[PDB]
């Protein structure tokens, strides 16, 4: 598994080199913003259930076919599987966010996922949408939390978004 | 690749679990510690050239016979491959410093070490003595928590070789 | 019992390995964090009495019908066992604060929660609402990293109940 | 598994109580001395191989019967087992030292150990001695290390000793 | 899908064995029982409309507050999704009656029930009370072994929800 | 596993004999009362949750020490274990009741159970009591059910009781 | 010992589950079937003496050579142990009839059959021919579902021996 | 796994409907003919060994190449495998016949079977033939048994045939 | 296919190990033994025709009744398939002799033997008696270690059939 | 596992010595008699089935209680277990005979065996007798075989007997 | 698994025949040369480590890219894997050489190997070369050993070469 | 302890099988080979004294520096423990010769070798050079198959140490 430092190290090694002063300071900056990062990961963990629930309510509000017989979130067994997948993806997105690298998300979650869903008959476009809704709400929480020191978290909100967007793209 | 960050994530994943306060506290340690680590890294990085030549020589001074003909400290190629090897170790030490864990050392030098050294007739004693010397000189390039970090990883290599 | 210390030790043991710089960095996080944690703990400890009475009442104010006859917020014994239960939660929150991890919550309240609540006809909604209220008031007893810690654990209980 | 905090918590809970101001400050002190503790654990980790090796050299210097045929550290297979056990015990002693509690040592290492050795014919008194030698050298290292800030580590040296002494007592 | 027929076949297959007198005796039970089962099924089928409206209302009469604004028994969509859900239960009860086993209930309502209800803030108590009411009225639509069958499956759902 | 017929068969075989006309008619009578037996087993299955719940409420009403810290049904983990054991025992009692023989109960549930509880520190007298309460309520249900044909079930109520009483005796 | 009752109980237990309508329907089959089974049992029981002597002889009439000297149908002890063995089979057939399953046959005659017969030089053909004969005569002692039951178990033994 | 009722239920559910009076009476008829069905399944079970044996004798009578060296039912190991497969297929055909649905046969036996045999070099046309012979003899037995009440079993004989014919078609 | 060579190689491979003096000593046994084995093989090979006709007949002489009508030693096809089968056995005996192990017998005759013989109503007794006869005559075609080898494998088949 | 050489080696090593000229020639003699040994092991292998069968016939001739209901070699399942144990013991006796040492017999077969049988209710005295009968017949075969060179095998017949006698003694 | 005899037997059986006098004497010759064969296998076993080491030294002498970062025998982990594969292949070549048949080599080692390496990014041409070097040195040893009787081993040296050449061809 | 005899017995036992011609052929190899093995054993046994002193010295002659002060070939105790260790190797070589396999070497010297040598700072190179020397001199004490045997085991130790 990689994190943002480990990634630097692998690229340096492929040159046969000690880390460039370029790469050093990029990593010094990651340490600089790490308290914000911890709050951002904490924002997701602290509202995981609601993020999934709210995404869910809204997914089925839009796509009332999934909860009809014939639909891929019917009966209870399938809805529980769908709720479970929403949690799994939100979980690996939070891991990537602590790590500063998408690899755990791509390697443990996204790799093969689309082909799984197609084999199953699970409508990937609906799954992509559920991921887009989790993103909206998750970032909502990253941006408006309990008595965190005021500052600018937009860099981290972007990065979190790209992890949500990776997952969506990979699946649709 | 073992870092504090990857370790806590691995432990969460394997229990199917979001990162919680236990895991985020851990991560803060790694981030709080980065300053000392990275100071050690910068000092080891710019002194690399001489740290390597110092340790290479010390291998010959401690094992005089190595530099006689028919031996493995003789001729340009042996002495070249030696400098390179110590340089590999210092390189991974700096990586381990920067990464926040032994991962780079575990994955690129420790995994397989003995099998390789045994097939190629390379004695660990040389490498321990290279590292003991590097440890002596790093005593005056650093101090405080950067020195402790440098030491942690140098010693880690010496234990890997014993 | 899950703490940063027990977690890193568990991970070392399971690989048959001495604690290394990765694991000691982690531990430093837990120790560096103790001050904020323990401030939250002391504030939650001395306000316990009122935090509990505040949350108990709020369960009845949000679920008015509970306090009518034939219901589970009626009579001395239900209302007594309620105060006790919220008190159990606050107690384990302080323990988790002091311990440096969710262990006390995981072992004494989370493991088995749903089975128990389901057999005894206890709705999680009450308990979430008790905790949401406790979270509102703890906004003005603490601030900064002690508040973040208090929040971390209160929220952890709310997610355990959803 | 317990650490020193977890132990406090278990005793408090058995009273049905929030931690006593007594117990709180005992734990505040453990946090106070924790940098020293980290150096002490680091002293052992950083010299594990030599601690075992030096204990070993000296054990067989004293007890030359173990390395004769008929002896419990003969032939190579048995010596490797004995060297391995020295490492295992030093390892759980270091874990206890990070934890501030002996429980991991007692529960994962010492529990049943004596009866194992007796079943095997392994002379427990010799094993106890090997543990006493590891203690001498380990503490040596805890007390005289590389550029650590000067101060008083005797409290921690005692506590480390009791873990070595627990193991010895449990085994002999 | 669990029926007497599938169960005995599963048990034969898993021992690599032809169906024997033990298994065929079992099947005869399921076939002998079909008449009572299917009478219950026909009665529950044609009364479905009113059984559902009766139980839906009873959920509001037993939990009056549900029908106030801001609550989950308010507005067309909640009340619509409720009728639907009880209708799902009665539907699977008739299926279980016709099938000769709990399979349809196990596969389409029981597997996953709690996770779903917990994410969506649906209290089992409502559903138990819907079913208790349906059980009251089915007392006078059926009698003898058709009633026993209807009861068996209604009670099975109530235990699944406790 | 034995049922009431299988038991007959084993005793006959130990004589080297075809079943006695004595034993034949004892078994003809079991077939005679089998509809009642099915209702009796059904009475328990149909109210399993309430039987356990009601037994439970009453057990802790009587023994308020179990739900204090220090008590064997505290914290949630232990209460869930205790609720689970109540279900397990009620389950094997219902199996014995379908079978007309206690053996499944004795062999799969009661054998070793007392020594388990003593090892665990689980107060066996409290467990015995929880079983006595399940018996009261279970039989209550066997005797007063939904539109079953009126008749005499006392023989079956006795037999069910002896299974509850076996378990109690075995455990206390 | 395999009966309809033990089978359904085994299947419940192994899923940690109370007996449900699927399993009780199965049991009713076994109980409904007891009358025919037990009529077969009583007829086979009282005719045992002659059914055994009939089948024993038929083994010699179909394998004439068995009764010559030096052979295994010669002398009191072989012919005695033969009658006994067929008697064992009829005995377990009656047990299987009474028990509601093949258990008694599976546990006391089928498990181990071939190993024993092979060590002792006993040809299954004899035993099949004993049973084929017993099946011929049981055609006029019983009829309807008692005959079907008798047949089920006789045939079960013949397949066990092929 | 499906049976004929379960199949009805799945189709009803896909409409979101209680079973049609159409489907109800189709199933009432299956219950009507169920004694005959039990005799039909019993006919196969009671003669399984002979059905396989007789099919076998005749298969190798026709195809004497299989029992020559080079042939797929030579040496003893391969003949035992071939005899075993004959039993396996006859077994799943009898299961389908008790069930009133082919699914157990198609899902547990026929799915992938052809591709297995081709990988193995097993001549599928010979296997198809062995199945045709089992069919002839099996139906023989379904039609002419021991003291069963006289009536018309042609509907069931057809249905059994289609299961034999499914298997043959699937394999050839 | 089991030979001394394949066995030692299998044992080396499964421990991830080069062949050592233990394994090469073993192989020398197999090679030293080849002369006696192969003499037995040549004698059994050229006498095959008569060894087979001798044993076939002996099956009928020991089981006279086999050759009567309606029996399995009657008609050209039974008697033809018999000669063939004994010929198969002698063939694999020669192969086992030449191969240095029971492999050919294990793989081509023993694996599956009983299942086949049981489905086809073939009594092992015939085959044992064929082999007992072949063993009688091979007493005067060979002697010394070639006879011991021939015997080893004939007896191996007789034990496989008991 | 030990053989006769390995045993020598272990005793030598416990002295710290190269093998004594005493021990060397004892082993030279074992090599001297090894062709006879191979014939002796071959005698048992070549008649294993008959040795077990004949022992068996005679055991039940003597002890007709074992084959009555109530008896430990009744019904077929138990007789097959008893026949199987006869084979297992004859097998480990032949292994010991190839090895020139009893250890494989004592370690893999006899160790715990008596206590197994007592737990099972298997009459050990009858098992001892079955072993005595196997011995009689096995030695019979060792002494009177197919065209083996004439000589004296009494030393080997004794040694085989002691392995049979070890087993008997260990079990009774 | 096949050896040279087993191969003969399989071909004979496919004819339905006892071995041809042709095939018999081909195998008599293999027995004739078997002492030489044992020395040849022993030559490889006795120098396995040096054969691998010397092949290795020379492989990286030629292909200095493999030991640079980016190269497939870098870092230590990969070099150990490469050294391990050299041993594995030398091992199966020695097995084939004892057997007189390539099958164990082709079936347990070479089958799929090329596709493994391509999946891994391991340069097959370099692996082929490492095999060519092992061949040179291995044969060196087969031809010039410690006090073996003088004679002609060229037939065996060829056969060993074809096993090395099979592996090379299969992999490149 | 690995010998040809124990290996074939192990392989039989693990398949629940009597020893057959494959396994007895193997054993004959081990017995046929004993003469050469035991001649090597007797020669190595009586020359032990000098073989050991020859190899000990050669370790110092090839690694001259070992005999200087502060080194591991200095002082009575190092030089004593060295002679002993080579003596252990020759002892187990003779045992392996006598035993008919590598067992004694595998169990008493190979299992654990590297761990021990690594903890005690013992270089395999010395031991290889001791053995290379012993191999040189054993060239003129033996010849033919006794020499091949001696060589087999000496080389086996050298490969164990590389
Ligand atoms: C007592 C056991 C019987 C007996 C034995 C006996 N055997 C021999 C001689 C030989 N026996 C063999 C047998 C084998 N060699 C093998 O490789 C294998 C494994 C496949 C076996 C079974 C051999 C080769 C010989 C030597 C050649 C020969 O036939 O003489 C003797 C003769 C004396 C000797 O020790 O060589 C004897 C006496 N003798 C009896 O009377 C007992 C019935």
């Amino acid at each position: 598994m990689q994190d943002a430092f480990t990634k630097a190290i692998v690229a340096a090694d492929l040159r046969g080199s000690f880390l460039s002063e370029q790469e050093l300071n990029q990593l010094t900056n990651l340490v600089k913003e790490s308290n914000k990062r911890l709050d951002a990961v904490n924002a997701i963990t602290g509202n995981a259930a609601e993020i999934i629930s709210d995404a869910a309510h809204k997914l089925f509000a839009e796509q009332t076919d999934l909860i009809r017989p014939g639909g891929n979130a019917y009966p209870n067994r399938r809805m529980a599987a769908c709720l479970r997948d929403m949690e799994i993806i939100l979980r690996y997105v939070s891991y990537a966010l602590l790590a500063g690298d998408a690899s755990v998300l791509e390697d443990r979650c996204l790799n093969g996922l689309k082909e799984t869903y197609v084999a199953l008959g699970t409508p990937t476009r609906s799954v992509a949408r559920a991921v887009q809704l989790m993103k909206e709400t998750a970032i909502g929480y990253v941006n408006s939390p309990s008595g965190v020191t005021r500052g600018d978290c937009s860099a981290l909100v972007n990065e979190a978004a790209t992890y949500f967007d990776k997952a969506a793209a990979s699946i649709a | 690749m073992k870092t504090v960050i990857t370790e806590v994530i691995a432990s969460a994943d394997s229990q199917g679990r979001f990162l919680n306060n236990t895991e985020l506290q851990a991560a803060n340690g790694r981030f709080q510690r980065a300053t000392a680590s990275m100071e050690a890294a910068r000092a080891l990085t710019s002194n690399a050239d001489s740290l390597v030549k110092g340790a290479v020589q010390e291998v010959y001074n401690k094992f005089p016979y190595l530099t006689q003909p028919g031996q493995m400290g003789y001729g340009d190629t042996n002495q070249a491959k030696c400098a390179r090897d110590i340089s590999h170790y210092l390189r991974f030490i700096t990586y381990s410093l920067v990464a926040g864990g032994t991962g780079p050392l575990d994955d690129y030098i420790v995994a397989g070490l003995r099998e390789v050294n045994r097939t190629f007739n390379l004695s660990p004693s040389w490498y321990i003595e290279a590292l003991k010397h590097i440890k002596g000189k790093v005593g005056s390039q650093l101090s405080g928590q950067p020195l402790t970090e440098a030491n942690a990883y140098i010693d880690y290599c010496i234990n890997a070789l014993s």
